[PDB]
């Protein structure tokens, strides 16, 4: 029961822990001739790959924040386990995978339903 | 995962020891290292232990000012450092690791080979 | 009621492929005086490469489904091509040669050289190899060269290397290489010992037939990979866990003659040689290779049965793949390779000029002649066995040598995007 | 902390039973952890959280007890047990162990 | 032509800097921000002036020169200890 | 006895034309705009230039 831990392994690889204690090391994920080409597409895809995250961070107005929640509620059609079966018994690597047909769809939801609606009822009230 | 401890020593009363212990196979700074010691004739007795990657410590209330441990993560590497030695630090000091599971401490499932120090 | 929230930064990840990129020691940036792969548009290695171990990390590994040999197989051969656009045709100097035995593995051939210094037109001689060149038929005292009626040879521009550097593979960002890190893995199938590798460590371009060498001993056993020692129609990659080293060399110190054939145009070809003739061979210790066949066999028994005769001579194809082979000094070994397999040690070679990147389309490189004498070594880690139990050394291509290396390694893409349920509602 | 053991001569023969007390004054609730040691060697763990087998250890290994009495026992008892035992206590620190108590050749 | 690479490449370098400050403050939460405030206390180790002698009698040129050697234990502090930390917090307070 | 040369197409143009080198966004020139600087050492009188 004596607090000892606090300790770093990098990488950290979402079968190591649960979804809970994996959502603690969010920041060290974040921070985680023919030879032209090759040096340049390289280069391509790390830009491409850091721009489609933050697109759809910029889009639901999550930019700059590790966890950030949205206006929509969760369906139990996609998932019906509980907070506990999901975050403490489980790890990420095997979850998220459960629910990638619905991937498309939540994040519309959080676009349409959240920020459109949200800027344009906030707008209306900031004329007044 | 392994632990490797440095050699064995001959102290004068009055003296001092320091025991090294590398990190092999596992990261240095991903789990936490205990001290403990076993005199002739004794059990296991507990002196600290040290975080690798923070370098915070805690010791035994037997050696506050005595027992000291640090670490140098660029060589994978943790310190015991024993002051004023005396007679009753004849023995084996260890090394140790632990689960951590959730921070605390569960039980020690890696360990040293022991050095020994004789006073 | 549970909401939806957005977590950045997940440690998750999928199976992708991506292009590798090389990265270089420290000497090789100044090799591209001569060395074609120890080039100099190659970033450097990181001097301190991590390695996370994973505590609860399992993934099915498969070596022959591993597409960095593809990359490797594609980079090498058009390297190779790109530093022989410049080098010199020999196209004209197949018309003719008039050869007697040299004073009848190498000829010792006159020849007509059309005309050359503008309006005059020389003979020469040079010394060739049976290997390269051909007779006539109905004449027996004149030859060819064995690829003109195909394709164009060059001669590899003299300022050449091929000096097999280990350099190292390193993925692009957004990308991880996952290591399979047990011992005892064999080439397919999941591994719990895994971690996680940025860049790969250096791995040499060694081209050879018949001989897996100089790098990657096994775990102190004789370790063997198959895709499944059953089918005939698949082969055995055998890792041994001492080396055995072998002492070749070609005791003839040659020289080479420059032979202009037009003003600005001109090739090298073999000159006298100083001393006597000495036969190519190599030098095997006996005792080493024997004592770690029969610990092969030991390995080898428990798929093929315990009485099982294995490990005849070498059997199938042309000379080239019969005969085993290596540049040794740069020079073109090809050695019988019989004797290691009499029984189910130094070895007579025989040399030759014509070369192929592992094998090639029409076209070929010639090597330039070597002044001096060829002596060299090597530690031989490893074989490649044919199926008939009968074994014989041999077979596959460049992607069958550096598939024996790459099995260790996957690579994967970093999805860190990702949502999860809460009891947390956004705030307005 | 502040822990009473069984006495130390625990004679038992193989296949036998014979098991180890560690009953302390301060509780631990579950916080403790079950060691085995042989001379010349590092003590190595058993039990973690006063009953979870570590993998590796033989299945005849096992505990109960909880709150301040725990109670190892080796259900079949084999020539490489012949060790001495421990507990550590963690519900505060010095994480010290027992004096430690050793099984004998019956 | 030739020419084709270096407008490719003046503008890929561009893009590399613009994204490496930007990454920096993302992960920061400075995004957005000409100036913004960290968690992180100043450690007189890095520095022992006061803000008077920083501020008013030094320019940036001449001052960061004198912590250079600190900005990845800065940066990595800025991060973990406030960010990483920060939003554990709140994200448990705001179940309730 | 070298080298192969070869006859420049007739369409061809040397004419020394001034053209201007330019820095990319994140970079840029600094120019010493003192008359009396010699090749090398510190200098004054700086001014920042795009191209
Ligand atoms: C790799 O994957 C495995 C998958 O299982 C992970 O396994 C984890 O193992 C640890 C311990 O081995 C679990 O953590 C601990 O669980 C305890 C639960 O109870 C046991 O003991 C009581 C004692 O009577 C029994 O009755 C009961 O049935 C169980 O046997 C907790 O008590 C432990 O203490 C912590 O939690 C409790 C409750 O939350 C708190 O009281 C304590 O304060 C402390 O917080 C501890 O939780 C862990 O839960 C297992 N994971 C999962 C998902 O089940 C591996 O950890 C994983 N990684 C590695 C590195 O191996
Ligand atoms: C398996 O591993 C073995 C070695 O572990 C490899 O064999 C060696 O490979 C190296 C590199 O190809 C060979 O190096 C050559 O050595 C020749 C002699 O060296 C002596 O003399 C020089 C003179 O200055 C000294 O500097 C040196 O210290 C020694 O005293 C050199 O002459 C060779 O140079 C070549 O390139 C230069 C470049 O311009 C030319 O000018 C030279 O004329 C020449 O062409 C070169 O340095 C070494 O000899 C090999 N043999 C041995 C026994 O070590 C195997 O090839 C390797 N096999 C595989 C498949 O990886
Ligand atoms: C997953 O893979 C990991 C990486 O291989 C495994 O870690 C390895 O575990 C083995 C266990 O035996 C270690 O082997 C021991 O190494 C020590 C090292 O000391 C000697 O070498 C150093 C090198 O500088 C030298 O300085 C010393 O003076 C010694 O000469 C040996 O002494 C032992 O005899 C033994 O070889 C590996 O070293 C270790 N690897 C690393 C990188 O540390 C891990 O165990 C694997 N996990 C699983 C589950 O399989
Ligand atoms: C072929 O086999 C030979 C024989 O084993 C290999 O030679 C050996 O190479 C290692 C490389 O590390 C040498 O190690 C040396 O250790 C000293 C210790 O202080 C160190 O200072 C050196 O820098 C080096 O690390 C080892 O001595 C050497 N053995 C002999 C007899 O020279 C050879 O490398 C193998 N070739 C290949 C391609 O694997
Ligand atoms: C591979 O092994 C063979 C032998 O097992 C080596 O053959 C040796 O070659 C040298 C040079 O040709 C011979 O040297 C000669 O010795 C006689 C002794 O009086 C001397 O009169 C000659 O002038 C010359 O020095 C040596 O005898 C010969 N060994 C044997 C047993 O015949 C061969 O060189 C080895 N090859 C490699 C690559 O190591
Ligand atoms: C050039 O022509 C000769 C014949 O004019 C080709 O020689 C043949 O080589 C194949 C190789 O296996 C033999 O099976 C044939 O019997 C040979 N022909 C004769 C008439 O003997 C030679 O291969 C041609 N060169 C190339 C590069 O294709
Ligand atoms: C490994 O060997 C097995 C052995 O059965 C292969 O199975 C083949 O299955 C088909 C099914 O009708 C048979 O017709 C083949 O004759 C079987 N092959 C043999 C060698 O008997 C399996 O495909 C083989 N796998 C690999 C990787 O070669
Ligand atoms: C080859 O040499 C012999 C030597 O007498 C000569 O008779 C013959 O004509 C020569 N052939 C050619 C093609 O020059
Ligand atoms: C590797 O070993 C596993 C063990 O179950 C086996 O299932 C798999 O087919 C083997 N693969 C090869 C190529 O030998
Ligand atoms: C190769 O030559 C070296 C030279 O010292 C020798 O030690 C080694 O044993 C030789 N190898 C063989 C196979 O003869």
């Amino acid at each position: 029961a004596v607090g000892i831990g606090a300790v770093f392994l990098g990488f950290l690889g979402a079968a190591g822990s649960t979804m809970g204690a994996a959502s603690m090391t969010l920041t060290v994920q974040a921070r985680q001739t023919v030879w032209g080409i090759k040096q340049l597409q390289a280069r391509v895809l790390a830009v491409e790959r850091y721009l489609k995250d933050q697109q759809l961070l910029g889009i639901w107005g999550c930019s700059g924040k590790l966890i950030c929640c949205t206006a929509v509620p969760w369906n139990t059609s996609w998932s019906n386990k509980s907070y506990n079966q999901i975050w403490n018994n489980m790890t990420w690597m095997e979850w998220e995978r459960e629910i990638d047909n619905y991937t498309s769809l939540i994040y519309t939801l959080i676009e349409d339903s959240q920020n459109q609606q949200e800027k344009n009822e906030q707008e209306l009230l900031e004329l007044d | 995962e392994v632990l490797v401890q440095s050699g064995a020593e001959v102290k004068k009363p009055g003296a001092s020891v320091k025991v090294s212990c590398r990190a092999f196979g596992y990261t240095f700074t991903g789990n936490a290292l205990h001290w403990v010691r076993q005199a002739p004739g004794q059990g296991l007795e507990w002196l600290g232990w040290i975080n690798p990657h923070s370098g915070d410590t805690t010791t035994s209330q037997k050696f506050q000012g005595r027992v000291y441990m640090t670490r140098d993560k660029s060589i994978n590497t943790a310190f015991l450092d024993v002051t004023r030695l005396t007679s009753d630090d004849t023995g084996i000091y260890y090394c140790a690791r632990d689960k951590y599971y959730g921070n605390e401490a569960v039980g020690m499932d890696v360990w040293g080979q022991g050095t020994s120090v004789t006073v | 009621q549970l909401w939806v929230t957005v977590y950045y930064g997940v440690p998750v990840w999928k199976e992708a492929t991506t292009t590798l990129f090389c990265a270089s020691d420290a000497r090789a940036y100044d090799t591209e005086v001569r060395n074609v792969w120890a080039t100099h548009a190659c970033v450097p290695t990181d001097p301190n490469p991590q390695e996370v171990v994973l505590e609860n990390v399992t993934e099915n590994f498969n070596m022959w489904k591993n597409n960095m040999v593809e990359q490797m197989h594609e980079d090498i051969i058009s390297l190779w091509d790109q530093s022989l656009k410049p080098c010199v045709k020999l196209t004209p100097l197949c018309v003719t040669l008039n050869c007697t035995d040299l004073r009848g593995e190498i000829k010792n051939c006159s020849f007509n050289i059309t005309t050359s210094m503008r309006d005059k037109v020389q003979k020469e001689y040079a010394l060739f190899y049976k290997l390269d060149v051909v007779p006539i038929k109905n004449d027996n005292t004149s030859y060819r060269l064995i690829s003109c009626n195909t394709s164009v040879i060059t001669q590899a521009c003299p300022k050449v290397s091929f000096e097999p550097i280990p350099i190292h593979y390193c993925a692009p960002a957004g990308f991880a290489i996952l290591k399979c890190n047990d011992k005892k893995f064999n080439g397919t199938g999941p591994c719990t010992n895994v971690s996680t590798v940025q860049c790969t460590h250096g791995i040499r371009p060694v081209v050879s037939t018949q001989l897996l060498l100089n790098g990657s001993l096994a775990e102190e056993e004789v370790v063997i990979r198959s895709a499944n020692f059953t089918d005939n129609a698949k082969i055995i990659i055998v890792q041994l866990n001492k080396s055995v080293e072998i002492n070749c060399t070609r005791p003839n110190n040659n020289t080479r003659k420059s032979i202009h054939i037009g003003p600005g145009r001109w090739f090298y070809t073999t000159g006298e040689i100083i001393g006597d003739i000495r036969q190519a061979h190599c030098n095997i210790s006996g005792t080493k290779w024997n004592d770690t066949l029969k610990q092969i066999v030991v390995k080898l028994k428990e798929q093929f049965g315990n009485k099982t005769i294995v490990f005849n001579h070498s059997s199938g194809g042309d000379p080239e793949i019969v005969m085993h082979s290596f540049n040794c000094g740069g020079e073109f070994f090809y050695c019988n390779s019989t004797q290691l397999f009499n029984s189910t040690i130094v070895l007579p070679c025989r040399i030759k000029q014509i070369v192929n990147m592992w094998q090639e389309v029409g076209k070929a490189m010639y090597a330039p002649p070597i002044k001096g004498q060829i002596r060299c070594s090597s530690n031989i880690t490893g074989l490649i066995l044919i199926r008939d139990e009968i074994f014989r050394p041999g077979g596959g291509d460049m992607r069958d040598n550096w598939r024996s290396e790459l099995y260790k390694y996957k690579v994967v893409k970093i999805e860190p995007l990702g949502i999860a349920p809460t009891k947390c509602k956004r705030r307005v | 902390i502040q822990l009473t053991q069984s006495p130390s001569f625990l004679s038992a023969s193989v296949g036998d039973k014979v098991t180890i007390t560690c009953r302390a004054s301060q509780g631990v609730r579950n916080e403790l952890a079950w060691y085995q040691q042989k001379p010349g060697k590092a003590p190595n763990l058993l039990i973690y959280y006063a009953s979870t087998l570590q993998s590796g250890v033989p299945s005849r290994f096992s505990a109960t007890g909880s709150g301040t009495h725990f109670t190892l026992t080796v259900s079949s008892l084999q020539p490489e047990d012949f060790a001495t035992y421990f507990c550590q206590h963690m519900s505060s620190y010095p994480l010290t162990f027992g004096g430690g108590t050793k099984v004998e050749i019956k």
